């Protein structure tokens, strides 16, 4: 048959998409990934709890 | 012929009465503690009758260093009236729930084994909560003339203080006899033959399923025919041992009174009578391991909690 | 023949992704104190093992599924149970609460996705649509608006549903193993999904394209949640340790594990700052992790059985399990 | 107090909600779950219509007693990423054909079927009902082709009454937990009577025996 | 949804009457039930309230005693049974729907209503302004104030806006004090501090004159202020 020659092609062509990808360092994606948590650090009540008055589960 | 104290009564029913109470409150402590402390919705249904159960058995015999040293002490009480009536009471109410606690396990059990999907809307309205609630109830209501009746005096021959029932309260005519006998005849009836007549008949036909549905694959079904008859027959006779004495020698000792017995015979049932109060604290000490550890996955609750905290 | 040429051409590709992806491995993640929640709600009713939760988008509703046959809608401030709706299948795997608040996504082992609404003239909770197509179980739901909703299944797709006309507009293949788990991007543009490969693919929702596939697991990976600014993923699997995947790196960038845990992981989310990493586990609790340095930083306990599901409120205030003990929990 | 008007209002929607999901638990609780197992081509159907795509959900009622069946066939699919949701089921009723052993044979398939679901963890105490169907063709094919296909050691006569033994055999010994369940055999056709009350009977033994266990008596 | 009030007519006084009002379109046992009452040249009062599952009820203390409310779930009917009727009695009766959970919207649909006639610590709000004459795009603004705050300590404020076309029984406009009832547009909001509010039209239409009523739902009796009618 012919069948599994087209499944390996399709394999081919995702593969070929997937390699095609202009990739970030990653220092430079841990670096923004720590700056968005300490940006946002002080908005987060599981991190940083809420006072019990202004806390809706008191 | 006056009375005989065996004399070596004197240190040995107080040395047994503390030791039904050390194991006693043991035992009924860590199935309470058992049954209080582990996971609620993965119970089995039969909880509610073990605790039951264990704090009727707990309450029984933790008043009975009271009357140990009364015993010691020969026959002197000392703590005074609130405590003859506040130990009495709570020794009978919990004579009485013990007792129904075991009938009520009896009687779910029959109608959760032998017609289970006939009786599945009567266990839903006669079954656990509602049977503890009326258990308890009724033997608080049982016992109720006990804290009426019960009281302190001392007799002229005696010079000692001795708890006792004192009936003049409510008859002060020759009727008296009539409230010693209706009150003892009362209290067996409800608390030992009724029971007990239900314990039998739930018994005898758990126990007849139980043979019908384990004749196949004779090597585990065999197993467990046996290992279930056998404890049926322990939980049956060992009830009717240690209760049987107490209402024996009390009902003896009551009809010698109106049919005029033998010096003797008085004084070997009043001389046997403290034992068979000891024989009869024997269940509250024995019940944890019918009822609460009888079963392998209680043992093994009992034991994570213990190892870890 | 063909075929061997083509998979030799597979292979050299597999290697220059591989090797893209380790010219760029100069640093690691690697290179928050003690976390205590407290159980503040308790939410008793179902009656049966909890198999899904979602919350809404005001951070107060909630909707759970569990095999009793129904979805509960809960008050999460007073445990008041708002609506309780019958379900026609109790085979019940996953539900989704409409970021609108107006339709409630459920489904399971009859492979379809029914869409209630929430919002009716008569006062009760219909049926709208049953979303029908798929032919393994459905393992996740997620809506991106009111006519639109995004499913995954045992039959390996994903699948992007018009709501209103019942159909599937875009198919989204290429897993080859049960699909277990979906996360929507911030934005709703793209997708990630967990699957039995042991991998997790990140899609195109406008297009029905792979645009990274994501491989590191020894086992099935059951969930994945994204990090709240839409450039990395937590995963959970059945290896029990999670891994923080990064998409512009197309990389792990992190794993979460402990000697002690060899339990399965059921359930991930983030926080709002996307510090802490909570994971459910078959261990019957829920474990918080210092997501930037892979600490353990605190344990939600107080399950008597596996936690199936976790979630976080949008607010940040307050996270949700619910578990097989029939119950759901609410935390801070 | 502290409710305004209408968050006491809320209140009593949510107690009658709550009143609600109370009674639909208590009849469910009293009605029994069977999930239904077999080998592909085999009486799976034939169990059905005498008793009587995702997951098929069949009811019936019987001497009171009410039964709701799950046939989990269809769904191909990873089994282990869905089966424990039948954890709790009273009992699994699963179908073989006797035929199977001259169909790897589809009898190899069968008992393998059997043994992953009979040892499966999340099955621990859950009591299997097994059918070996279509007895009357097993009759006509086993006096020409022997048992020892498909189980060389065998060396009775090639007939139903002992062929037949031998398989139940096969099958109930795949049981590693004689501890905690029990399987339960009947032969069946095509064409039979006594499927229902079989069924009843083996579930009615099973409600008695998770009874013990609840009511402490194990 | 609709709801079809019964049992009016001419009366004698000190006798009795029993209006019926048959639900049809709507999970009718889901909701309370509210009589709401309109004498010939009046605004509305509120008369008795009859909860889902009929575990709660309440009634105005100008009818307990003589009024009892009542309801039968299977044929979707709401009853109100009065008795020792009086001239003061004399009223349109108005058999409205409503259902509370968090987020609901209560006394969204009003019945037509059945007209009796009879022969011959309370929250109170007023809506100073009786009459304000108005032309079609014209901002109107339609003040009520409180006797007591309606701000409750769960953040809500219990304040309700209804309008009464001529002809027509009442329609809810808003229903949280700022939360604008479904199917009512754009063109209506409002706000207030606790204690006073308004109604704002942004635009007027000549579809939307009429009288616009501010209700209380805090605490029961509840309450109405008189009534402000815009003139076109
Ligand atoms: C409350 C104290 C306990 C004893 C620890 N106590 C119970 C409770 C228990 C039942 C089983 C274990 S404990 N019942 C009792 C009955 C009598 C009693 O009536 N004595 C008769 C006195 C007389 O009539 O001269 C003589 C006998 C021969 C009848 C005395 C004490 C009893």
């Amino acid at each position: 048959n012919t069948a599994s020659i087209a499944q390996a092609r399709k394999l081919v062509e995702q593969l070929k998409m997937e390699a095609n990808i202009d990739r970030i360092k990653v220092s430079k994606a841990a670096a923004d990934l720590m700056a968005y948590c300490e940006a946002h650090a002080k908005e987060d009540p599981l991190l940083t709890p809420v006072p019990a008055s202004e806390n809706p589960f008191r | 012929c006056e009375y005989t104290d065996w004399k070596s009564s004197g240190a040995l029913i107080p040395a047994i009465y503390m030791l039904v109470f050390l194991l006693g409150t043991t035992g009924n402590g860590l199935v309470l503690w058992t049954v209080f402390r582990s996971s609620r919705e993965k119970r089995r249904s039969a909880d509610i009758f073990i605790a039951s159960l264990a704090v009727a058995d707990l309450t029984f015999v933790v008043t009975l260093p009271l009357w140990a040293t009364y015993t010691y002490r020969d026959y002197d009480w000392p703590f005074g009236t609130f405590f003859c009536k506040l130990s009495s009471y709570l020794i009978f109410v919990n004579m009485y729930a013990s007792v129904f606690c075991l009938t009520g396990l009896s009687f779910d059990r029959y109608l959760a084994i032998v017609r289970p999907v006939a009786n599945a809307r009567l266990r839903l309205r006669v079954s656990g909560a509602v049977a503890t609630a009326v258990l308890w109830v009724l033997a608080a209501l049982l016992a109720m003339p006990v804290m009426v009746l019960r009281t302190t005096g001392d007799l002229e021959n005696t010079t000692k203080v001795q708890c006792y029932m004192d009936y003049s309260m409510v008859a002060t005519v020759s009727s008296e006899w009539a409230w010693e006998v209706g009150l003892g005849v009362s209290s067996t009836t409800v608390g030992f033959v009724v029971p007990f007549t239900i314990m039998l008949t739930c018994y005898f036909f758990i126990a007849q399923t139980i043979a019908g549905h384990f004749r196949k694959e004779r090597i585990e079904g065999l197993r467990k025919r046996r290992r279930l008859l056998s404890i049926i027959v322990v939980l049956v006779v060992t009830f009717a041992l240690c209760w049987m004495p107490y209402h024996l020698v009390k009902t003896l000792y009551m009809l010698g009174s109106l049919l005029h017995w033998p010096c003797d015979f008085d004084l070997f049932l009043m001389n046997i009578f403290p034992y068979c109060t000891c024989i009869s604290y024997v269940n509250s000490c024995l019940n944890p391991f019918l009822y609460a550890f009888f079963d392998p996955r209680f043992r093994q609750a009992c034991t994570s909690m213990l190892c870890c905290g | 023949s063909e075929l061997d040429q083509l998979r030799q051409e597979a292979e050299q590709l597999k290697n220059q992704i591989r090797d893209a992806r380790k010219a760029c491995a100069d640093a690691t993640l690697s290179q928050v104190g003690r976390i205590q929640m407290r159980t503040r709600r308790t939410l008793r009713g179902h009656l049966a093992k909890i198999y899904a939760m979602h919350w809404g988008t005001d951070s107060r509703l909630l909707v759970s599924a569990s095999q009793d046959g129904k979805l509960i809608i809960w008050d999460s401030y007073t445990t008041n149970k708002v609506h309780a709706i019958p379900l026609r299948s109790s085979w019940v795997m996953t539900c989704a609460y409409a970021p609108s608040g107006n339709y409630v996504a459920c489904g399971g082992l009859d492979n379809i996705c029914s869409i209630y609404n929430l919002k009716t003239r008569e006062g009760n909770v219909r049926v709208s649509r049953e979303l029908a197509g798929h032919t393994g179980y459905l393992s996740c739901c997620r809506f991106l608006d009111d006519n639109q909703i995004v499913t995954s299944s045992g039959d390996t797709t994903c699948a992007l549903w018009d709501i209103e006309t019942g159909q599937q507009t875009t198919t989204f293949t290429g897993h080859t193993g049960d699909v277990m788990s979906l996360s929507l991007a911030p934005d709703t543009r793209l997708f990630v999904s967990g699957a039995c490969d042991a991998s997790a693919k990140l899609w195109d929702v406008r297009e029905g394209m792979c645009r990274q596939t994501f491989t590191g697991h020894e086992s099935d990976i059951n969930a994945i949640c994204f990090f709240p600014n839409g450039n990395a993923f937590a995963t959970g699997s059945d290896d029990a340790t999670c891994r923080l995947f990064d998409l512009r790196a197309d990389q792990e960038l992190m794993t979460y594990s402990h000697d002690n845990i060899i339990c399965g992981i059921t359930s991930v989310s983030f926080s709002k700052s996307g510090r802490l990493l909570l994971a459910g586990y078959d261990d019957f609790n829920c474990n918080v992790w210092d997501a930037l340095k892979a600490d353990r930083a605190g344990v939600l306990a107080g399950h008597d059985n596996r936690v199936s599901c976790l979630g976080v409120t949008d607010d940040g205030m307050a996270v949700a399990t619910g578990s097989w003990d029939s119950f759901l929990k609410i935390w801070n | 107090c502290t409710l305004s008007a209408e968050d006491k209002a809320a209140v009593e929607r949510s107690k009658m909600i709550d009143r609600n999901l109370r009674e639909d638990g208590e009849k469910a609780a009293r009605e029994v779950k069977l999930l239904l197992l077999g080998a592909g081509e085999s009486g799976k159907n034939t169990i059905v219509k005498q008793m009587k795509t995702g997951i098929v959900e069949t009811h019936f009622t019987f001497k009171d007693l009410h039964f709701k069946m799950f046939d989990v066939g269809a769904q191909r699919s990873e089994r282990k990423k869905w089966i424990h949701c039948f954890e709790g089921v009273t009992a699994i009723i699963f179908c073989v054909a006797l035929s199977d052993y001259d169909l790897m044979n589809r009898m190899h398939a069968s008992m393998k079927l059997f043994d992953s679901i009979c040892n499966n963890k999340w099955f621990t105490d859950t009591s299997i009902i097994l059918f070996l169907n279509k007895k009357d063709l097993f009759e006509e094919k086993i006096k020409k082709s022997p048992l020892t296909i498909c189980y060389p050691e065998y060396a009775g006569s090639n007939t139903y009454e002992e062929a037949a033994a031998y398989i139940q055999c096969q099958f109930e010994d795949l049981n590693k937990r004689k501890d905690t369940k029990e399987i339960y055999t009947h032969f069946t056709c095509s064409t039979d009577t006594k499927n229902v009350q079989f069924v009843f009977d083996a579930v009615t033994d099973v409600i008695i025996k998770n009874n013990l266990k609840d009511c402490g008596l194990f | 949804v609709q709801l079809v009030e019964s049992g009016g007519g001419l009366v004698q006084p000190g006798g009795s009457r029993k209006l019926s009002c048959s639900a049809s379109g709507f999970a009718f046992s889901s909701f309370g039930m509210h009589w709401v009452r309109q004498a010939p040249e009046k605004g509305l009062e509120w008369v008795a309230y009859i909860s889902s599952g009929s575990g709660t009820i309440y009634y105005a203390d100008t009818v307990k005693g003589r009024f009892t409310i009542s309801r039968d779930d299977p044929k979707n009917t709401l009853f109100l049974q009065m008795t020792s009727l009086r001239s003061e009695d004399t009223a349109m009766y108005y058999c409205v729907r409503s259902i509370y959970y968090y987020g609901s919207s209560p006394f969204d649909f009003w019945g037509q209503g059945t007209t009796l006639t009879v022969s011959s610590s309370d929250i109170v709000m007023t809506q100073a302004t009786s009459s304000v004459p108005v032309t079609p795009g014209e901002s109107v603004s339609i003040s009520c104030r409180s006797s007591k705050s309606l701000l409750h300590s769960n953040g809500n404020t219990y304040l309700y806006w209804f309008l009464q076309r001529p002809g027509q029984s009442p329609q809810l406009l808003i229903y949280r004090m700022s939360n604008l009832a479904s199917g009512v547009p754009d063109r209506f909001s409002g706000s207030g501090s606790g204690t006073a509010f308004t109604l704002t039209i942004s635009r007027l239409e000549a579809e939307d004159v009429g009288v616009y009523y501010c209700m209380q739902h805090l605490e029961y009796p509840l309450t109405f202020g008189a009534g402000t009618k815009l003139e076109l």
